[PDB]
């Protein structure tokens, strides 16, 4: 339940540059 | 990118310093007029010498 | 024995070894040969089983075999990698600088799916290195060593990292694949699964299993005692497969619209469709040995299988359960626990072979998917293999594999030894292996199952110290990467005289005591309380029934080097790994005497050390010569061996040969017939023979300082042979051909006498740093000449000559004749680079002296500079008048803990003397279970010591009270290793006796010259305006941060600043103080520096408003 906090990071990897 | 597997260097790498977050080894320009050798030992000499 | 032209050397063996030394380098003879398949390999493997021996490139075959189009309409095979002879022999690839190779052909062929029709070629797949016969390789005349390179392989990883912040043991599992993904079987902090995979985030159990295929009845049932599993298939919170396989699918390409046949049409291919997720086949091998699931069968499919995601499972929840071992059904049991990184169990060694197949593999992909590319556009039916195929690239990566490659190094031939000692060698750093920094101190560590296998004493003392070692004498390789090791398996209280090549996992099985046992004569023994090493690496007193295997002989956990050392229990291992890494350093010197005292590896060494030329056959000799030997087969046939004499090594030692027999002689087939550098008689030999006393003489023998009588320099005792090549090509420039000739710009004549007629010296000449070495120029252009120079030129006659004045000097500080020129020539048809017509390549030597200041060292670590060469007679010296060798310092000795040199010292002195115990009164006690024979020596007898079987000091006291008289009636030592000696300086004796004695000692290849430098002014950079650093051109030392910060604390200000302007970067300020000195005047002032401007214009072209004030 708490493995979210890679969703949050995961979204400004991918969509980056 | 190139050719060569290796990353790129703007002007902001080309720094002599640019010490960013850690503290490395500082490693100048290796000056002049010296020479190196082993050493030995003077037992016969003076302290001056 | 058991060796033809063995020397007696007696040794102390107190026990007697069932097997002897194996075959160090077939490490690497068998990994090439095994990648060739050589018949040899052929019958090697099949020896052990092996049903299918498999060459390296025919597994390359099978793997891409064969090629195929999408469509499917055509296919593409090989067959028959068959090797052809080698282009030149050896000696001619070496000195023509042609890398060593073979050509390659491959019965390939092409059929069209379509209709079926059979192309098949014998194809040139490419010239392809071969292997020395001393294991190495050359390139282009270079002589470079393949490494191999420790890896863990990949495996069912465990462990159970306690959350503390829980206080809840979390059992893992990583099963990394080669060319595969990553997936977590997590022991969460919840009663829950940790069921990430491929690098997700997390997963349920239910998802897969009913991805899987599998009901939560279907689970329950295969796993009723799984109380995770249970919870998690109550929290599963989605039910039926397509939903469990359309989450897995979104979460897996999130951004991705789910369709529903990726739900087979991924995950098969992510992990069992086997052409991009792959273990290796040991890979499997170690899965089902771990698991002994495919129990009986051979090793294949590298693919997965829901049967071994399900044991997974299985073990893991019951590890996370509390238990000691599961049958999985159709598996035995498998003991529950953990798994280890750095046990050997998991930590495989990719070898030679392997690293070629890899290089292979990653060709051969690119080949292939430029293959199936004009596999389309190639015209149809009207195609060829040939025109399907290009070596290229396979080719391009064989030579930058051979050549650019961190693995592929340069034989260091120092020494027959320190070659050896290249080889064989052990390090996990490089491509796939871990970098320096990245790795944990940990792994550098000495893991008990690395008894046996590496010896945990030899390694690089430098910042790589864990990184690098070497391997046990005794030890052997798996054909799965892994060290097999014999062992002595005892049965019934009697030891077998099976040896057994063990593993280490199995040896966690069982139960192995020690060599050093008192075996009753017959495998039986005799006391019960034995120690014995245990599962977790331990040691007890077993009562005598238990154990199961025996240590196969003593020092099965030493090096090469490491197995040269006598006494070495006696001193620390610090002392000892320094002198191993040093006796690596040893400098071959001209004489080349073998030590009194050694142990059984000095001969071994040497037979597989190569250099020193084997008698092929058994036979009478034909005739010798200084370069040759004519040898009469017993049978008719004959040969010559050709010495090689004065080679110049890898690192300019000389490379001779020298013949050791009469041409009216008679040997046997394997037998020594000429020693090389460092081997005197067949064996190893690395010094000399020395009488040293140990006391503090003058001070001069201070903290390690070493002093040296005159005696050694006239008898040339220490000397050393020179040999160093250069070289300078004939380019062309625009201003047209460089020249080469003893037509020369301005210069005198007799700097101009001893060259040749065209250019180049001659023959024999000797010279001095400076001098010319090959009359070449060029042209340099056209410039307006000065007034000046022209009106030189005017009351001179003097013409331009604008070709520039380009020839080949000797670089600073060196000497000594030229042997051999080496000449290469375009218009020779001599191959050259382009853009070059002409090539030359000097050798001079020099006969080098020792002289003061270099480094010596015993074989204990014991080591140092040469204090100071003092004259033959003002020595200390014996009642004899024989005058001391050299001395060494006391205190150098108590806080090393080296006292083996001390026992290494009497020992030699007992060795030169020679005794006869008096057995007339029986045996004196301590020789009693001695050997025999011993009871007397000879004076300078050589002997040996096991290394863990030694001489006792008691044997040793004994022996030194049996130390016959030399000459008259002359017992020079006392019982106690001392004696009386005289001052050849004062002219008294000394108060108190000293101990003394013979010791051998090495020379290091650290001389003064390679170290000597000093400079003044010479070649200004380019990019910076500096005079070029590194003593290979003058460079000179850099005065930086440490003493600048000190100067500064000094407080002297001038004199840093000079240095840092005028010393440093001033343009014109160098210039101006140079003729000030030359002048004799005040200096000038220092100028502003040059890189400070250069940073202010960087900072200013930054786009950043930068300024001084000055008021
Ligand atoms: C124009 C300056 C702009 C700001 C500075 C920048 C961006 C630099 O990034 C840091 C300063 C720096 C480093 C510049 C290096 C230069 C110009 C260069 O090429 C060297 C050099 O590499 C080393 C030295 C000396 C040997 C350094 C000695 C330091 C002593 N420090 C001390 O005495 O302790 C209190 O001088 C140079 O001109």
């Amino acid at each position: 339940s708490e493995a979210l906090r890679q969703a949050r990071k995961d979204a400004e990897l991918t969509a980056s540059a | 990118t190139g050719p060569g597997n290796r990353p790129l260097k703007s002007l902001s790498d080309l720094l002599k310093g640019k010490q960013g977050r850690f503290r490395q080894n500082l490693l100048g320009k290796r000056v002049d007029y010296s020479g190196r050798s082993v050493i030995v030992v003077g037992p016969q000499l003076k302290l001056h010498q | 024995n058991s060796v033809p032209g063995a020397p007696n050397r007696v040794s102390f063996a107190k026990l007697r070894e069932p097997l002897e030394v194996p075959g160090l380098l077939d490490v690497q003879t068998d990994s090439f040969e095994w990648l060739i398949g050589s018949p040899r390999w052929r019958e090697s493997a099949a020896e052990r089983g092996d049903v299918n021996p498999v060459g390296g490139l025919e597994e390359v075959l099978y793997e891409l075999s064969p090629i195929e189009d999408f469509s499917g309409s055509m296919s593409l095979s090989f067959s028959d990698p068959r090797f052809d002879d080698v282009k030149a022999p050896v000696d001619e690839c070496k000195d023509k600088d042609m890398t060593y190779a073979a050509p390659l052909f491959v019965t390939a062929e092409f059929i069209n799916n379509n209709t079926g029709e059979i192309k098949s070629q014998t194809v040139f797949m490419g010239d392809f290195p071969m292997m020395t016969e001393k294991g190495t390789f050359i390139i282009n005349g270079t002589e470079r060593v393949v490494v191999s390179q420790l890896v863990r392989s990949p495996g069912v990883y465990f462990d159970e990292t306690i959350d503390k912040s829980t206080d809840k043991t979390l059992h893992s599992v990583k099963v990394i694949p080669s060319r595969g993904a990553w997936l977590e079987f997590d022991v969460d902090k919840r009663d829950t699964v940790g069921v990430r995979i491929d690098r997700k985030r997390r997963q349920p159990v239910t998802v897969l299993l009913k991805a899987l295929g599998w009901t939560s009845e279907q689970i329950v049932e295969r796993f009723g005692f799984s109380e995770i599993m249970r919870s998690t298939l109550e929290k599963d919170n989605t039910v039926g497969t397509d939903e469990a396989l359309l989450d897995i699918y979104r979460k897996l390409r999130p951004g991705e619209p789910p369709t529903k046949e990726s739900a087979q049409t991924l995950l098969e291919n992510l992990f069992f469709k086997e052409k991009r997720y792959d273990l290796a086949r040991v890979g499997r091998y170690k899965v089902n040995k771990k698991l002994g699931l495919h129990v009986g069968e051979p090793i294949t499919s590298s693919t997965l299988t829901e049967e071994d995601v399900v044991a997974t499972i299985e073990y893991l929840v019951r590890l996370h359960e509390g238990q000691t071992t599961m049958t999985v059904p159709g598996g035995v049991e498998v003991p529950v626990e953990t798994d280890d990184i750095d046990h050997f169990g998991n930590r495989r060694l990719r070898t030679v072979g392997e690293l070629i197949q890899n290089q292979i593999r990653v060709g051969m992909s690119r080949m292939e998917r430029v293959v199936r590319e004009r596999m389309t556009t190639q015209d149809v039916e009207a195609i060829t293999p040939q025109t399907l195929i290009n070596i290229r690239p396979v080719v391009a990566a064989i030579k930058e594999f051979f050549g650019t490659s961190q693995l592929s190094q340069f034989m260091d031939q120092n020494n027959p030894l320190s070659g050896l000692t290249h080889k064989r060698r052990l390090s996990a750093l490089g491509p796939g292996g871990l970098s320096r920094e990245r790795a944990g101190l940990e792994v550098r560590d000495v893991h008990p199952s690395h008894y046996g296998r590496m010896c945990p004493i030899e390694t690089p003392e430098g910042p790589n110290i864990g990184l690098i070692g070497s391997l046990s004498v005794y030890a052997r390789v798996n054909p799965f990467g892994f060290i097999e090791t014999p062992y002595r398996k005892v049965v019934d209280g009697v030891v077998s005289d099976e040896i057994v090549y063990l593993t280490a996992d199995e040896e966690d099985r069982h139960v192995v005591a020690q060599a050093n046992s008192p075996i009753d004569a017959d495998g039986r023994f005799v006391e019960p309380r034995v120690l014995v090493r245990r599962k977790a690496g331990e040691v007890e007193y077993v009562p005598s029934s238990e154990v199961d295997y025996m240590d196969v002989s003593p020092r099965q956990m030493v090096s090469v080097a490491t197995a040269m050392i006598p006494f070495l229990e006696h001193d620390d291992a610090n002392r000892a790994l320094m002198g191993a890494n040093m006796q690596r350093q040893a400098v071959p010197l001209v004489r080349s005497e073998a030590p009194l005292v050694g142990t059984g590896m000095e001969l071994r060494a040497a037979i597989d050390a190569g250099d020193v030329v084997v008698a092929e056959e058994s036979g009478v000799i034909e005739e010798v010569s200084a370069d040759y030997i004519t040898v009469m087969h017993d049978n008719g046939t004959r040969r010559t061996y050709r010495m090689r004499k004065f080679a110049r090594s890898n690192h300019g030692t000389c490379a001779n040969q020298c013949p050791i027999v009469d041409a009216g002689d008679r040997v046997e087939a394997g037998q020594v017939i000429a020693d090389g550098p460092c081997t005197d008689d067949g064996e190893m030999a690395l010094g000399k023979n020395l009488l040293v006393a140990i006391m503090p003489w003058e001070g001069h023998n201070y903290e390690d300082a070493i002093i040296l009588s005159n005696r050694l320099v006239e008898e040339d005792v220490l000397t050393s042979i020179h040999i160093e090549e250069h070289e300078i090509d004939a380019r062309d420039t625009k201003l047209g051909a460089e020249e080469i000739t003893r037509d020369i710009p301005n210069i005198s004549d007799e700097v101009l006498a001893d060259l040749d007629e065209r250019g180049i010296v001659r023959i024999g000449a000797e010279v001095r740093d400076g001098d010319i070495l090959v009359g070449k120029v060029t042209p340099k252009g056209e410039t307006e000449l000065t007034p000046e120079e022209r009106l030189l030129r005017a009351i001179f006659g003097e013409k331009a000559r604008e070709v520039r004045d380009t020839s080949l000097k000797v670089p600073h500080g060196e000497s000594g004749k030229v042997i051999g020129i080496r000449v290469f020539s375009r218009e020779d048809e001599d191959e050259l680079p382009a853009g070059v017509n002409e090539l030359v390549r000097v050798y001079v030597a020099q006969k080098r002296k020792i002289s003061d200041g270099d480094k010596l060292a015993g074989r204990h670590g014991n080591k140092g500079v040469i204090g100071k060469i003092l004259p033959v007679e003002d020595m200390p010296f014996l009642a004899d008048g024989t005058p001391v060798d050299i001395i060494l310092n006391t205190h150098g000795v108590p806080r090393r803990m080296n006292i083996g040199q001390i026992l290494e010292t009497h020992l030699g002195w007992c060795a030169h003397s020679g005794w006869k115990v008096d057995a007339a009164k029986g045996v004196p006690d301590w020789a009693a279970r001695l050997p025999d024979e011993l009871l007397e020596a000879q004076p300078n007898a050589i002997v040996s010591t096991p290394v863990f079987d030694g001489a006792q000091e008691a044997e040793l006291q004994g022996l030194l009270s049996c130390t016959l008289p030399n000459r008259d009636g002359d017992v020079l030592v006392d019982a106690d290793g001392k004696a009386m000696l005289f001052d050849g300086r004062s002219g008294e004796p000394f108060p108190y006796p000293v101990t003394v004695g013979y010791m051998y000692i090495m020379k290091l290849h650290h001389l003064v010259d390679d170290k000597i430098h000093a400079r003044s002014t010479g070649p200004y950079s380019m990019i910076t305006q500096q005079p070029l650093g590194g003593k290979a051109q003058f460079g000179g030392q850099r005065f930086g941060e440490m003493e600048c910060w000190a100067m500064q604390a000094y407080g002297a200000a001038y004199t840093l600043q000079e240095l840092l302007t005028i010393k440093s970067d001033d343009t014109v300020g160098r210039v101006k103080v140079y003729e000030a000195i030359v002048k004799g005047e005040n200096i000038p002032e220092p100028g502003i520096p040059e890189s400070f401007k250069v940073l202010l214009k960087e900072l200013q072209s930054l786009c950043l408003n930068v300024e001084v004030l000055s008021s």
